[PDB]
């Protein structure tokens, strides 16, 4: 029994190691290129006017 | 405002009435919690959620026994954090699972959400308790260190006609409890310890008496007189 | 849900009468109602309005004074008081349905119909009451609003419904965008605030019929004159 | 046979830490340091939505942006208009002990669940004008903590039983569960193209699950407390937790590991809710000192404070168009927060 | 003088003791009263901040009064609104204190029949009530009157304002009196024969109760004692200057008692 209990985790952990992982530069380069090419269209980041706001 | 927004206003009116008449009626019954072990013995004591309704004096009373959730009582008390008291059932004649007792009431009052929810202790299973203390198989020496140089205090009271080696246990494992409770919370909260011999009709009684000194004191900081 | 209606006959000029509306199948107390009157070869007509709790009344100019609207929710019942019934009152009364919140669609249920037989407003314009149309071609309606029904909230209120010859009103389109349900996707909304269109996609021997344009901005409640789609 | 496995399983966590350090070619923090910083995010009350009874733990907004519900232990399920702070509906619930909520993407039906570990589904657009619930979810034995809605027919919860199921509502049972969470799960956030998902349990680690595959695919252990919410980004290639630890944490489903931490020495109490703004740029977070802080998700810099409520902040949401954040508390009070310009 | 000098010091130290702790205590109650559910307790203190508050604004026309030796004062308008407004005010807060104490006896006796069926409407009628009795009277007066600054009467005009003073003790003080008294006194009592369970400070309780009951029948006492004393003497009192002074050191001592005890 413990040993199906833990043979799942070792096969989890097996199947979680096996991923394909990316820099973590070129994922800090895509947050932030995602951050920089929507900021326009945050409203809260850039408020919009009063006369576009519908909580005014 | 429109005529169609005049109208969503008026419904929005009419709801917020019948919230404020549920709410009224809502407001005039005490929620308890019941807390305890498995052998406790929290079932029997008034005699996922189990909640049990019961009226002492014209007032109504809802106990919620939490069962179902089976680990730590934790993540789920941040909900039990407006109610009245907390009902904590713990079997005072099992001593091996005493200080697993003792550790659960320390891990409650202790609790963050919890910093102003008075606990109503029921030392349940009197009567086991005694039999024990009489047959003197067990001894609460062996478990507790502590109780080989306690004796009962002076003044106490001693209101039933039992052996003072019973009554020396009883306040041992009250004096326990209590200085557990003590030891945290600065007067916010208070914790009121009885004895329960699992055939007790006037738990609801007392249930009713601490829940109303509760009251008081909470009335009492609506006044910042305390 | 269904509401049916009955106490509607033969009345003396100058007497009194009472209709009775009886409704089941949806929550009654919930629901705003109307009374809507409809003259033989002529138009709807709004008479009163009761809404939910009874908390505001409005009736037309034409009916304020003879006429009074009540209900009796715990019984689901609505009820207008018609008194000094003159013989302009010689109309089928319906019952029309309404509740009011975000998205709600106003007017969705029409009731059946009773005839009583007695022996300032935003003038919507329907101009065409006639339209030869065969089935398979588009087919597009329109109104005209004396006041635009644009509130500034953003939403145009211009209802327009279908009359099915013998049959009662069944809205298509709420605030002139939405189309009610259980509605074909064909029949379709486009808007201005004083021009409105309506076009059905297909033409169905079930699309013939008359078709009312209301607006629900102002109080008084008016319906355009119709436009007959003849197959 | 035990041992070895227990043995092998410690290997693979090694190696797993050894491929993140190898990733780890930089940071974030000091990869976005030449940006301008937002500055000092100012917002004020638009609204106050109040009308609860009991201390909220849940609110969700419409797809439209304009309508959102509400859950609290008055025992009732509101469904606000916030643009003119109008109660569109209050529907009772059976059980007051809720402690989430939800609102489909089409708007038809809502969900709540709490301590009666049942997912009720309320069918607001009925023939009968009223709400009435259309299906009852049972089969969770542990308290729901989180709910949301995949479409009309699917919703995914997550209980205290530390499992996480998908739903047919049609059907009403279980499509398909999500084991491997070793504590109480308490937040589960659905990607953007709901393929994926992310649960925040109480074992302080958050797991990337496939509703279709029902297999777990990552796993991400940077907190030391339990993960109170959890929420994602907008274009669905990261994710932000909310610990009881007082401090955020951005992880990132490619390279597999925590960029920045969101903490500071002044703030010691726990995160209750965390979402994002449309752009991504800021990080709203709820906390139990009856304040809520905007992080800026690129520095890690507060850059304001929404304190306007007298108790513990429970719910936070950013609407879909991002035009504004409505923040829950338990004083019973529901406030929509905008930025004036 | 010395006397007006003295009173012009009270005055002044009371209006700067007051007015931020009024107005501190002011915003915390309208903030409780904000929040859902508010006691009818909370509504008698806001109501109480309010007139505490109206008293203060006209102290400065008091101490106007008391730096000119009513020898150069403003119009006859100014004047006759400004002790209308301060002995109205006087008798509101009478009032509002003798509901409050009602509210503190109700919530001891019963406590939980006060934690279940209370609702801020019955704070909000004994607000009315106060309100009525204090500024109703004294419009009456004031309308019977038209129909120094009130310093100095004639015989014939003493014949009048005795007998009104007469009533506007035995009707407006010694009613909230006796109701203050009775309250406080069983508020007292029955909290000490509660035996607390633990030390829940209880007994600070009592002293801040005894501490209130002490201030009223000193701030509102005097003053109205100055009434049955002129009307012995069939001669307005010279100390009515100074016993009002009293009187509106309650406006000051008042958030003391009931915000900054905690
Ligand atoms: C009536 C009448 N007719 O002629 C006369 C003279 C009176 C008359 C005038 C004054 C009073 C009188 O004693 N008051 C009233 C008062 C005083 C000053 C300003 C406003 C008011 Cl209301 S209220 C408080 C009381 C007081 O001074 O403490 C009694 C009777
Ligand atoms: C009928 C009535 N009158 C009240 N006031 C008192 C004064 C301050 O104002 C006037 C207008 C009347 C009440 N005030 C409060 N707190 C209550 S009660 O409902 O809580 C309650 C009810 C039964 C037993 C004890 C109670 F505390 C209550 N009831
Ligand atoms: C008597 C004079 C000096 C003061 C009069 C002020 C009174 C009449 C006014 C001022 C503020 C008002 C209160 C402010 C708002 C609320 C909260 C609401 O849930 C119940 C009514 C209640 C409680 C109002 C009752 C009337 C009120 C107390
Ligand atoms: C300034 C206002 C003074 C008026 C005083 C009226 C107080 C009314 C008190 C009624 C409360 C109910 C009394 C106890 C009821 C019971 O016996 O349980």
């Amino acid at each position: 029994a413990s040993i199906a209990q833990a043979r799942k985790l070792v096969e989890q952990l097996k199947m979680e190691a096996n991923i394909d992982r990316i820099k973590v530069s070129k994922a800090a380069a895509d947050l932030m290129a995602y951050c920089e090419a929507h900021a326009k269209e945050d409203p809260l980041l850039t408020p919009v006017p009063a006369s576009e706001n519908p909580f005014r | 405002v429109s005529a169609e927004d005049k109208a969503a206003a008026e419904r929005s009116k009419m709801i917020d009435k019948n919230l404020r008449e549920d709410g009224e009626k809502a407001r005039r019954t005490l929620r308890l919690l019941l807390l305890g072990a498995d052998n406790s013995g929290k079932s029997t004591i008034v005699k996922g959620i189990f909640e049990t309704k019961f009226q002492v004096d014209k007032v109504n009373f809802h106990m919620f026994d939490v069962g179902g959730q089976r680990d730590e009582r934790r993540k789920w008390i941040q909900c039990f954090n407006d109610v009245t008291a907390i009902i904590f059932v713990v079997d005072s004649s099992d001593y091996n699972r005493l200080q697993e007792a003792l550790n659960d009431f320390k891990s409650i009052w202790n609790n963050r959400w919890l910093r102003t929810i008075s606990v109503i202790l029921f030392l349940n299973k009197q009567d086991l308790l005694a039999e024990k203390v009489l047959a003197g198989k067990s001894k609460i020496e062996d478990y507790f260190p502590e109780f080989a140089r306690y004796t009962t205090p002076e003044d106490a009271t001693p209101e039933p006609g039992e052996d003072p080696r019973v009554t020396r246990a009883k306040y041992f494992i009250r004096k326990e409890f209590v200085d557990i409770s003590t030891a945290s919370g600065d007067g916010r909260h208070i914790c009121y310890p009885h004895f329960t011999c699992a055939v007790d009709t006037e738990n609801a009684r007392r249930i009713f008496n601490d829940c109303k000194d509760i009251i008081l004191q909470m009335n009492l900081r609506e006044y910042n007189l305390v | 849900v269904q509401l049916v209606e009955s106490g509607g006959g033969l009345v003396q000029p100058g007497g009194s009468r009472k209709l009775s509306c009886s409704a089941s199948g949806f929550a009654f107390s919930s629901f705003g109602m109307h009374w809507v009157r409809q003259a033989p070869e002529k138009g709807l007509e709004w008479v009163a309005y009761i809404s939910s709790g009874s908390g505001t009344i409005y009736y037309a100019d034409t009916v304020k004074g003879r006429f009074t609207i009540s209900r009796d929710d715990p019984k689901n019942t609505l009820f207008l008081q018609m008194t000094s019934l003159r013989s302009e009152d010689t109309a089928m009364y319906y019952c029309v349905r309404s509740i009011y919140y975000y998205g709600s669609s106003p007017f969705d249920f029409w009731g059946q119909g009773t005839t009583l037989t007695v022996s300032a407003d935003i003038v919507m314009t329907q101009a065409t009451s006639s339209v030869p149309v065969t089935p398979g071609e588009s087919v597009s309606i329109s109104c005209r609003s004396s006041k635009s029904l644009l509130h500034s909230n953003g939403n145009t209120y211009l209802y327009w419904f279908l009359q099915r010859p013998g049959q009662s009103p069944q809205l298509l389109i709420y605030r002139m965008s939405n189309l009610a349900s259980g509605v074909p996707d064909r029949f379709s909304g486009s808007g201005s605030g004083t021009a409105f269109t309506l076009t059905i996609s297909r033409l169905e021997a079930e699309d013939v019929g008359v078709y009312y344009c209301m607006q629900h901005l102002e109080y008084p409640l008016t319906f355009g004159a119709g436009t007959k789609l003849e197959l | 046979e035990l041992d070895q496995l227990r043995q092998e399983a410690e290997q693979l966590k090694n190696q797993i830490r050894d491929a993140r350090k190898a990733c780890a070619d930089a940071t974030l923090s000091q990869i976005t340091n030449n940006i301008d910083p937002v500055g000092r995010i100012q917002m004020r009350t638009r609204r106050t939505l109040r009308g609860h009874l009991a201390k909220i733990y849940a609110m969700h907004w419409g797809t439209d942006s304009r309508l959102l519900v509400s859950a609290s232990q008055d025992g009732k399920l509101i469904i606000w208009d916030s643009y003119t702070t109008n109660k569109v509906h209050a529907i009772p619930l059976r059980s007051s002990w809720v402690m989430t909520c939800a609102y489909a993407p089409s708007g038809n039906y809502v969900a709540c669940g709490g301590l009666d570990n049942i997912c009720s589904i309320y069918n607001l657009k009925t023939r009968e004008g009223n709400v009435r619930v259309s299906r009852e979810l049972a089969g969770h034995t542990g308290y729901l903590s989180c709910c949301r809605f995949l479409d009309d027919n699917q919703i995914v919860t997550s209980s205290g039983d530390t499992t996480c199921a998908l739903w047919d509502i049609e059907t009403g049972q279980q499509t398909t569960t999500f084991t491997g969470h070793t504590g109480d799960v308490m937040s589960l956030s659905l990607a953007p193209d709901t393929r994926l998902f992310v649960s925040g349990a109480c074992d302080a680690s958050a797991k990337l699950w496939d509703v279709r595959e029902g297999m777990c695919r990552q796993t991400f252990t940077g907190h030391e407390s339990d993960i109170n919410a959890i929420c994602f980004f907008p274009n669905g290639n990261a994710f932000a937790t909310g610990s009881d630890d007082a401090t955020c944490r951005l992880f990132d489903l490619r390279a597999d590991q925590e960029l920045m931490t969101y903490s500071h020495d002044n703030i010691i109490c726990g995160i209750t809710s965390v979402s994002f703004s449309k752009s991504g740029r800021l990080l709203l977070a709820g906390y139990d000192d009856f304040n809520c802080n905007v992080w800026d998700a690129l520095k890690a810099d507060r850059a304001g404070v929404l304190a306007g409520h007298d108790n513990r902040v429970s719910c936070l949401g950013v609407t879909d168009d991002g035009m504004a954040v409505a923040t829950g508390s338990w004083d019973s009070f529901l406030k929509i927060w905008n930025g004036s310009s | 003088d010395w006397k007006s000098s003295l009173i012009l010091m009270a005055y002044i130290i009371i209006f700067l003791t007051g007015l931020p702790a009024n107005l501190l205590a002011l915003r915390a109650f309208v903030g409780r009263i904000r929040q859902p559910q508010p006691a009818p307790v909370h509504i008698l203190l806001l109501s109480l901040t309010l007139a505490d508050l109206l008293l203060l604004l006209l102290l400065p026309f008091k101490i106007i009064e008391a730096a000119s030796n009513f020898r150069w004062y403003l119009p006859k308008v100014v004047c006759a609104l400004t002790s209308f407004g301060f002995y109205s005010s006087i008798y509101c807060s009478t009032w509002l204190l003798a509901g409050i104490s009602i509210e503190r006896y109700l919530g001891v006796a019963f406590p939980v029949q006060y934690k279940l069926s209370r609702r801020p409407l019955y704070g909000v009628i004994a607000a009315l009530v106060a309100w009525v009795m204090s500024f109703g009277h004294c419009t009456i007066v004031i309308i019977v009157q038209y129909l120094t600054c009130y310093e100095n009467f004639t015989d014939n005009q003493l014949d009048v304002v005795l007998p009104v003073r007469l009533e506007l003790c035995l009707v407006l003080f010694f009613i909230p009196m006796a109701v203050t008294i009775f309250c406080y006194w069983r508020f007292v009592w029955i909290m000490l024969s509660q035996p607390l369970v633990g030390a829940q400070r209880r007994r600070r309780a009592v002293g801040l109760a005894v501490v209130t009951l002490l201030n009223f029948l000193v701030c509102f006492g005097p003053y109205n004692v100055s009434h049955l004393v002129g009307y012995h003497q069939r001669k307005s009192p010279w100390w009515r200057s100074i016993a009002v002074v009293f009187s509106s050191l309650n406006a000051s001592l008042d958030p003391l008692l009931f915000y900054f005890s905690s």
